[PDB]
C-alpha cells in the first residue's frame, strides 16, 4: 500500500540511522531490511516501540555476519536497559522460527578492542 | 632508464662507457666535452647518447618492495 | 471532408487514446542493480 | 608455491582461503601476488 | 665571476619560485580555509536552540582539523599512495569542542567527531609537508610531484580556478536597438544576490530591479534619499556649462507630474508598487517598507539615518549614463582584464561547507525535540549520543561534490557544474600544466568573438601562447610563470588613513565643487573628493614601499573623468616589478650579490622597497621599461625578466621569438600528449592507462624554463638526427621517413599499461563471490582459456595472455535478490560463471596483480596488464615546434644516405614545410644542437634571448664542418654524391599519443541497437559508421540511384513489413487486426526506421494510410 510503503520509507531512515553511528557497513543494512520485512507482515511491529524493534532486528543481521558488535552498544545510545531490548529480542527469535544462528564467539572481541584502546605500535604481540 | 647498449644511428656499442665517463668526472674533474673524446667517441652521433642520457634507474630502485 | 467514417470533427479531442507497443519504448536494463531503469514514456502513461 | 607477499613488510603469506585479507608481522592490508616459477618464452627483438 | 646588474637580474627569479612556488594559488587558498576560515563559520552558526524546554543550549566554541587536545600528537594517517590503491578518500577528521545543558549541571566536552575533511596534497595538514626524500621514499610518493589535488575514492581530481565579472562594481553598456543598460550586481555574503539596472526608455532615465513590480525614474529615488531641492539633482548629475543639462532636463519635470516635491512624500511612491515579500506577519507601516527599500538595493553601502552616501552613489551611477548618451565612445567592455575576479579553491570550498554545516545543525535540532516532547525523557536525556547519525551528511556531502563536479547550493541557489576535472597523467607537464589554468563562465555571448580574442592588457599577467582550439578556442587560458593572486585585507583602516593625508569628507563638500576637483573612489564608492591628487598618490606609495600599508593595493588614477581609484577587494591578478625612482633605477647590485650569499631573499626585497606588486589597473599609469639600456628620466618600473610572459608548459619551446605565432599555440595542445616519463614511483602505481617510453633523453637545446620546473630531470622524447630533404616520395604532406635499423636499436619503443578491476560483492542473503578456477579435461588442468590463470583463480603474474584466455575467473550466485530463508536446506551448487575475458588484437603480458580491501570490508582485485610495441607506420610523431607527421615508410639502413663518417640519419623530413609554416626555430635548433654535441655542452634556447648565432658558427667551423651546419653526404641507392647540399643535424623529436594499434576498426555484421535496429555507435560498442546527411547529398549529385537504396536500407536497416491494401496500415505476421479478415495483404520491405515512425506518428492521433500501386503496366 501507499501507507505500507510510507511505513517502510520511514523505517528505512531508522536502520540507516544506527548503521551510520556504529560504523555498520552498507551490506548489513540492506541485509537487515528483509528481517524487518518478514516481521512486518507477521504482526510483530504492532504495539511495540518503533525504535525498539529495529535495533533488535539489526542485531540478527550483525550476529549472522559474525562481527565484533555487542548488544549493549545498541541500548546505550537508546538510554534504556540491556534487559529491555534483550527481552524483545528473545520474543523475536523463537516466534519467527530462527533456528540456525552463530554463537557469540569471544575470540572475535580481542582483535577489535586494541585499535581504539590506543596501545603501543607492537599491537600484534598483544593479540 | 639505463644507457642503450648500442647507438641509434650508426650502430656501435655504448654500454661499457657510462661508468667510465662518470669515473672521468668524480676523480680528475674534467670537461664534459674533452672527456668522451679521450674515451673513444669521435663522431657527433654517439656523443648525444651520453650527453643527454637521463639515468632514471638510480631513482626507481629506492622504491623496491623488499624494504 | 466528409465521406470517410473518421471525417467528423468529433475525433479531434482526446476521448480514447491508444497505447504504443513496447518496441517503441523498450524497458532498457542498465544493470546498475537488479532493478530495471524504466523509461520516461511508460511512467507518464501510468500517471494518466 | 611461494604465495602472497606484503607491501612493505614483504613477508610471504600463504593465507587459507575465505579467512582474512590482512598480513602478519604488520597491520598493512595490501597483498601483492608474487611471481610464478613457470618458464615463459620471449623473443630478443 | 664579476657580477653586474645588467644580465643577472634573472638570478632573483629562482629566489621567487623557491620560497613561493608554482602552485601558490591552490595551496595558499585551502591553507587559509583550514586555519582561519573555519572559525568564522561556527562563530556565525553558534547557539543551536530549542523553543520547547527553553533552558537548553548547545554552543560551538572552537573547531579544529586534525589533532585532538588530549594526545596532541601530529596524527596517524592513511598515506596518500596507500589510499589510491584501495578506492578510499584521503581525508582528515573535523574536531569541535562543545558545552551544553545535560541536566542539573552544564557540561563541556571536547573532541566530538562530526565529519572528515578531505585535504589536498603538500598542504601543511598532510604528511607530505616538508619531507626530505627519505620520509617521502618510505611513502613511495614522487618528490617531483606538484601536489594540490584530492584523491577522493580512487580518481584524483583538482578544483579549477574559476573567474567571473567583478562583483560589487558597475559597468557601463551600450546597445542600438535596445537603448543602454547599467548592470550593477552586488553580493553581500548573507542571502543577497541582487543586480540593479539604470535603463533609458526613449530619452528618460529609470531604475528597475527584480523585486520592484515596475520601473522608477531616478528623480524619485534621489528625493527618497534626501537630495530633494531639485537643483541639487542637476548639480550632482550634470555639472555646469555643458550639454549634460540638456539631455537630463526631461527627468526634472517628472517630479512635477507625480507631484511629490518633498522627502517625506518621496518614499511611499516606491513601496506602493514594491513586490511584497511574504513576511508571514506583515507589520507594513507604509513608512518603513520604503525606508528599507533603500536598504535592500545596491548592497555595497548600508545606511544608519541620513541616507546621504547612498544618494550620490546613485548620482555617480547615472552620470555615466548621460555621458554614454553624449557619445557612445565612453562605454566599457566586460572583457578588459581589470574587470575579472579570479577566485581560488579554498575560498570556494567555503561556500559549499557552510551550506553543509547549517544543514547539519538544523537536522540535529529537530532530532532533539522529537525526544524532548516527552514527559519522562527530559531529565537524563543527553544530546551527544545521537550526533553521529547526522555526521554522515558532511562527509558524503563533500565527497559527492568533488567526484561529480556539480555543487548544489541553497544560499545562492546556483548549480555550477564542471568545477572539478580528473588530472591527466599522460606526461609530466600534462599534469602540471593543468594545475595552472582558468575555466571561464561562458555568459552566452556565443555570437561575439570579442571575448574569444586576446586583449593587449595581458602582458605577463597570464600566459599568451597556451590556449586550446576547436570547440574551446578562447575561453580556456593559463597562468604565466610570474603571477600572484591578491587577497583582501580590510577597508576600515585605509579609509581612516586617507583622512590623515589631507582629504575632505563627503558630508561637508559642496556639490558645485565635486566635479571641479577629483575624487577618491573606494571600491567604487566616493568618500573624500581629494584635490591635487599627484601629491596624494605619491605620498601613498611611500607608505606602501616602506611598508605601512599592505602591498596588494592599486592606485589606478584615470583622467577621462575626474576620479582617482583605490582597490583592495582581493581575488585579482598581479605581478611584481622593481621600482625605478628616476633616471637611475633601484637595482643596487650589492643587494643582488648578497642574495646569492643566501641571507637576502626575494621577500626582503619588497620589505625594503625595491620591488612591489602591480596589477593590470596600476599599469594604466606606469611606464614599464624593457631593458636597463632604455632608462629615460621619465621612466618607472623596470621589467624584471621578459621571458616570464610564458608559463611552465609553453616554456619548453626553444627559440620562441624566431618562430611563428600560431606555431606556439599548436605545441601547447600537443606537449600535454607527448609520451615519456611520469614520476619516480611509476612502477608502483596502478592507474587506468599510463603510457611510458623505454629510453628517454633530455633535450639538447634546453631553456631556462625547463630547469625551473625540473623538466629535464624526467624528460619525454628523444632527439633524432634529422636530415631534412625529400626522399622516395613518401614524405609529401608533412609525413616523414625513418630507418628500420634505428628502431631495432630502440628508437621510440613505448609501453602501455591498463588497469582493470572487479569487486566481490556481498549480498542480502549472506552469499559471497568465489574465485574457483582451472576446470580440467583429459589429464590436463588448463583449457586453452586457462593457460595463464594460476592455482588460486587470479591470473598468473609474469606470463602473457592472448584473445580469449580468462585471467580473472569469477562466479556470481543465482539467488541474487531472493529473501533469506532462515534455514540450511539447499545451498551446495548455486554459482554461475561470469569471468573477465581479455579482448584486444595483440597479446599483452600481466605485469602485477594485487588484492586488498576497501574502506568498508568488501574485497578488491586490481590486475594491471602490460604490453610494449614498436613504432610502425601510422604512429604520429612531432617536432616540439608544432609540425605533426604520420610515419610514412620504414626503409632499411643501407638505402638511407650517409655522410663522410658513416652517420646514417634517423629521420628524414621534407623541406616543404618551412616556407608556409615559417618555423625558423627548427633551423636554429639544429645549429645550436649540432654545435653543442661537438663541444660537449648543452645550450640554452630561451625566449627573448638565448644562445646567439654568430658565436655558434665559430664552434661549428673549428671542428671541421660547414659554417651553416649544411653538410654534404652521399646516397645509398646510387652511390654518387647529391647535386645539392643537405641540412643535417640533431633535432628533438618527441613521440605523441594517438597510435594506430588502437585505432584500426573493422565491423562487418555485429551488434545492433534496440530502439533503432541500426549499427551501434562507438568503437568500444563494436562500431559501424555514420553515413550522414552531408554525405547523402554528395551521392545524389552523381545521379546514382541504386547504391543510395543499398547503403541506406539494405546494409543498414532492412525489415520486411506486410501491410494491408485497403485501410492500408501495417500488421503482424498475417493479420490486419483492424479489418479482421486477413485477406488483402501485400508483402513488401521498408527500412525499420520507417516502421517505427509509422507507429510513433500513429501513437498520437495521426493515421498515415498507405496507398499502393503495382510496378508494371503503366
Ligand atoms: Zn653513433
Ligand atoms: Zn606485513
Ligand atoms: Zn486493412
Amino acid at each position: 500500500l501507499e501507507s505500507r510503503e510510507a511505513t517502510l520509507n520511514n523505517a528505512r531512515r531508522k536502520l540507516r540511522a544506527v548503521s551510520y553511528a556504529l560504523h555498520i557497513p552498507e551490506y548489513i543494512t540492506d541485509a537487515a531490511f528483509q528481517w524487518y520485512k518478514l516481521a512486518l507482515a507477521n504482526n510483530f511491529v504492532q504495539g511495540r516501540r518503533s525504535q525498539n524493534v529495529i535495533a533488535s532486528c539489526l542485531y540478527v543481521a550483525c550476529r549472522k555476519e559474525k562481527t565484533h558488535h555487542m548488544l549493549i552498544d545498541f541500548s546505550s545510545r537508546l538510554q534504556v536497559s540491556v534487559y529491555s531490548i534483550g527481552a524483545t529480542f528473545l520474543k523475536m527469535v523463537k516466534k519467527l522460527h530462527i533456528t540456525e544462528l552463530p554463537l557469540a564467539d569471544p575470540s572475535l572481541f580481542i582483535q577489535h578492542f586494541a585499535e581504539k584502546l590506543d596501545l603501543a605500535d607492537k599491537k600484534i604481540k598483544v593479540v | 632508464m639505463i644507457v642503450p647498449v648500442r647507438c641509434f644511428s650508426c650502430g656501435k656499442v655504448v654500454g661499457d662507457k657510462w661508468e667510465s665517463y662518470l669515473n672521468l668526472l668524480q676523480e680528475d674533474e674534467l670537461d664534459e666535452g674533452t672527456a668522451l673524446s679521450r674515451l673513444g667517441l669521435k663522431r657527433y652521433c654517439c656523443r648525444r647518447m651520453i650527453l643527454t642520457h637521463v639515468d632514471l634507474i638510480e631513482k626507481f630502485l629506492r622504491y623496491n618492495p623488499l624494504e | 471532408d466528409a465521406t470517410v467514417p473518421s471525417g467528423r470533427p468529433e475525433t479531434y479531442i482526446w476521448r480514447y487514446l491508444p497505447a504504443p507497443p513496447v518496441c517503441i519504448r523498450p524497458s532498457v536494463m542498465m544493470q546498475d542493480s537488479p532493478a530495471s531503469n524504466e523509461d520516461d514514456l511508460t511512467v507518464k502513461l501510468t500517471e494518466i | 608455491t611461494l604465495k602472497y607477499i606484503c607491501a612493505e613488510c614483504s613477508s610471504k603469506l600463504s593465507l587459507s582461503r575465505t579467512d582474512a585479507v590482512r598480513c602478519k608481522d604488520c597491520g598493512h592490508r595490501i597483498l601483492l601476488k608474487a611471481r610464478t616459477k613457470r618458464l615463459v618464452q620471449f623473443e630478443a627483438r | 665571476d664579476e657580477i653586474n646588474t645588467a644580465q643577472d637580474k634573472w638570478h632573483l627569479l629562482p629566489a621567487f619560485l623557491k620560497v613561493k612556488g608554482l602552485v601558490k594559488q591552490h595551496l595558499d587558498s585551502f591553507n587559509y580555509f583550514v586555519d582561519t576560515d573555519l572559525k568564522k563559520i561556527i562563530k556565525a552558526n553558534q547557539l543551536i536552540l530549542s523553543d520547547v524546554d527553553p533552558e537548553f543550549y548547545l554552543k560551538y566554541v572552537d573547531i579544529r582539523v586534525g589533532k585532538k587536545s588530549s594526545s596532541s600528537t601530529k596524527d596517524y594517517l592513511t598515506p596518500p599512495h596507500e589510499c589510491r590503491l584501495r578506492d578510499m578518500t584521503y581525508s582528515a577528521p573535523i574536531y569541535v569542542d562543545i558545552e551544553y545543558t545535560r541536566g542539573r549541571n552544564i557540561i563541556m566536552h571536547k573532541d566530538v567527531e562530526i565529519g572528515r575533511m578531505p585535504i589536498m596534497l603538500r598542504s601543511n595538514k598532510c604528511i607530505l609537508y616538508d619531507a626530505d626524500e627519505s620520509k617521502m621514499a618510505k611513502l613511495n610518493e614522487c618528490p617531483l610531484d606538484p601536489g594540490g589535488y584530492f584523491i577522493v575514492n580512487g580518481t584524483e581530481k583538482v578544483i579549477l580556478v574559476q573567474e567571473q565579472l567583478s562583483k560589487n562594481r558597475i559597468i557601463v553598456e551600450a546597445d542600438e536597438k535596445k537603448g543602454i543598460v547599467q548592470a550593477s550586481v552586488t553580493s553581500s555574503t548573507h542571502e543577497r544576490k541582487s543586480k540593479t539596472y539604470v535603463i533609458t526608455k526613449n530619452g528618460k532615465i529609470y531604475l528597475k530591479h527584480n523585486s520592484i513590480a515596475e520601473e522608477i525614474p531616478i528623480a524619485i529615488v534621489l528625493k527618497a534619499c534626501g537630495i530633494l531641492s531639485d537643483l541639487e539633482i542637476m548639480q550632482l548629475v550634470c555639472g555646469n556649462d555643458s550639454s549634460y543639462q540638456d539631455i537630463f532636463a526631461v527627468n526634472l519635470e517628472e517630479s512635477s507630474k507625480l507631484d511629490i516635491y518633498t522627502q517625506q512624500q518621496a518614499l511611499e511612491y516606491i513601496g506602493a508598487k514594491v513586490k511584497t515579500m511574504r513576511r508571514q506577519k506583515l507589520t507594513i507601516l507604509q513608512e518603513g517598507i520604503e525606508a528599507i527599500a533603500t536598504t535592500v538595493i545596491a548592497h555595497l553601502t548600508v545606511e544608519a539615518l541620513d541616507f546621504r552616501e547612498k544618494a550620490l552613489y546613485i548620482a555617480m551611477m547615472t552620470r555615466r549614463v548621460v555621458m554614454a548618451m553624449y557619445n557612445p565612445k565612453m562605454i566599457d567592455d566586460r572583457d578588459y582584464v581589470g574587470n575579472k575576479r579570479l577566485e581560488l579553491a579554498g575560498q570556494l570550498i567555503s561556500l559549499l561547507f557552510e551550506d553543509l554545516f547549517k544543514k547539519f545543525n538544523n537536522d540535529f535540532k529537530l532530532s532533539i525535540d522529537k525526544v524532548l516532547k516527552k514527559p519522562n525523557r527530559a531529565m537524563e536525556y543527553d544530546a551527544l549520543l545521537s550526533i553521529n547519525v547526522h555526521s554522515n551528511n558532511i562527509t558524503s556531502g563533500l565527497n559527492r561534490a568533488i567526484s561529480t563536479g556539480n555543487w548544489s547550493l541553497k544560499r545562492f541557489k546556483m548549480e555550477r557544474a564542471g568545477v572539478t576535472h580528473v588530472l591527466s597523467r599522460l606526461s609530466y607537464i600534462s599534469a602540471l600544466g593543468m594545475m595552472t589554468r582558468i575555466s571561464s563562465q561562458f555568459e552566452k555571448s556565443r555570437k561575439v568573438s570579442g571575448p574569444r580574442a586576446l586583449q593587449p592588457s595581458q602582458f605577463g599577467m597570464l600566459c599568451t601562447a597556451d590556449t586550446p582550439e576547436g570547440e574551446a578556442c578562447g575561453l580556456v587560458k593559463n597562468l604565466a610563470l610570474m603571477t600572484h593572486i591578491t587577497t583582501d585585507d580590510e577597508e576600515e583602516p585605509i579609509k581612516k588613513l586617507c583622512y590623515v593625508l589631507g582629504v575632505e569628507d563627503i558630508t561637508l563638500i559642496d556639490s558645485a565643487s565635486l566635479h571641479l576637483n577629483y575624487g577618491v573612489y573606494l571600491n567604487g564608492t566616493l568618500i573624500g573628493s581629494i584635490r591635487f591628487p599627484t601629491k596624494f598618490v605619491t605620498q601613498f606609495r611611500h607608505l606602501r614601499r616602506t611598508g605601512k600599508v599592505s602591498e596588494f593595493i592599486s592606485i589606478y588614477s584615470n583622467s577621462h573623468q575626474m576620479a582617482v581609484h583605490i582597490a583592495t577587494d582581493g581575488g585579482r591578478i598581479c605581478r611584481p616589478l622593481i621600482i625605478v625612482s628616476d633616471g637611475q633605477s633601484r637595482v643596487k647590485d650589492i643587494h643582488l650579490r648578497k642574495l646569492l650569499d643566501g641571507e637576502l631573499d626575494f621577500d626582503d626585497f619588497l620589505k625594503l622597497g625595491l620591488v612591489e606588486y602591480l596589477d593590470v589597473n596600476e599599469e594604466n599609469d606606469s611606464y614599464i621599461a624593457l631593458y636597463e639600456k632604455d632608462i629615460v628620466p621619465s621612466m618607472t618600473h623596470l621589467e624584471i625578466e621578459p621571458f616570464t610572459i610564458l608559463g611552465a608548459v609553453a616554456g619548453l619551446i626553444p627559440y620562441p621569438h624566431h618562430n611563428q605565432s600560431p606555431r606556439n599555440t599548436y605545441q601547447c595542445a600537443m606537449g600535454k600528449q607527448a609520451i615519456g616519463a611520469i614520476a619516480y614511483n611509476q612502477f608502483k602505481r596502478i592507474d587506468t592507462l599510463l603510457y611510458l617510453m623505454t629510453y628517454p633523453q633530455q633535450p639538447m637545446v634546453k631553456t631556462k624554463t625547463i630547469e625551473l620546473i625540473d623538466y629535464d630531470k624526467l624528460p619525454a622524447g628523444q632527439n633524432a638526427t634529422v636530415a631534412v630533404m625529400s626522399y622516395s616520395g613518401y614524405d609529401i604532406e608533412d609525413a616523414l621517413v625513418l630507418n628500420k635499423s634505428s628502431i631495432d636499436r630502440g628508437f621510440g619503443r613505448c609501453e602501455t599499461r591498463r588497469k582493470t578491476t572487479t569487486v566481490l560483492k556481498r549480498y542480502a542473503n549472506h552469499t559471497q563471490d568465489i574465485i574457483g578456477g582451472m576446470r580440467v579435461d583429459e589429464n590436463g588442468d588448463p583449457i586453452w582459456q586457462h593457460q595463464s590463470l594460476g592455482p588460486d583463480g587470479l591470473g598468473e603474474v609474469g606470463m602473457k595472455v592472448q584473445s580469449g584466455q580468462i585471467y580473472i575467473n569469477k562466479s556470481v550466485p543465482t539467488n541474487s535478490a531472493d529473501a533469506p530463508n532462515p534455514n540450511n536446506v539447499n545451498v551446495q551448487t548455486q554459482y554461475r560463471e561470469a569471468p573477465v575475458i581479455y579482448r584486444g588484437p595483440e597479446p599483452s603480458h600481466i605485469d602485477q596483480v594485487m588484492m586488498s580491501v576497501s574502506d568498508n570490508d568488501q574485497a578488491l582485485i586490481k590486475v594491471l596488464l602490460r604490453q610494449n610495441r614498436r613504432p610502425e607506420l601510422g604512429d604520429k610523431f612531432s617536432s616540439r615546434h608544432g609540425q605533426k607527421g604520420v610515419c610514412g615508410i620504414i626503409v632499411k639502413q643501407e638505402d638511407m644516405p650517409f655522410n663522410d663518417q658513416g652517420i646514417v640519419p634517423d629521420i628524414i623530413m621534407n623541406p616543404h614545410g618551412f616556407p608556409s609554416r615559417m618555423t625558423v626555430g627548427k633551423m636554429i635548433e639544429l645549429i645550436s644542437g649540432k654545435a653543442g654535441v661537438l663541444n660537449g655542452t648543452l645550450e640554452y634556447g630561451t625566449c627573448f634571448g638565448g644562445s646567439k648565432l654568430e658565436d655558434m658558427s665559430k664552434i661549428l667551423v673549428d671542428q671541421g664542418f660547414n659554417y651553416s651546419g649544411k653538410d654534404m653526404l652521399y646516397s645509398g641507392i646510387t652511390g654518387e654524391c647529391l647535386q645539392a647540399y643537405i641540412f643535417f643535424g640533431p633535432i628533438y623529436y618527441q613521440k605523441l599519443k594517438h597510435m594506430v594499434l588502437d585505432k584500426m576498426h573493422a565491423r562487418a555484421r555485429g551488434p545492433r541497437a534496440v530502439l533503432t535496429r541500426q549499427p551501434t555507435e562507438g568503437r568500444s560498442r563494436d562500431g559501424g559508421l555514420r553515413l550522414g546527411e552531408m554525405e547523402r547529398d554528395c551521392v545524389i549529385a552523381y545521379g546514382a540511384s541504386q547504391l543510395l537504396l543499398e547503403r541506406l536500407m539494405i546494409s543498414s536497416d532492412a525489415f520486411e513489413v506486410d501491410v494491408c491494401d485497403k485501410c492500408g496500415l501495417m500488421g503482424y505476421s498475417g493479420w490486419c487486426t483492424t479489418c479482421k479478415s486477413a485477406e488483402n495483404i501485400i508483402k513488401m520491405t521498408i527500412p525499420y526506421a520507417a516502421k517505427l515512425l509509422f507507429q510513433e506518428l500513429l501513437s498520437m492521433n495521426i493515421a498515415p494510410r498507405l496507398r499502393l500501386e503495382d510496378i508494371f503496366q503503366q
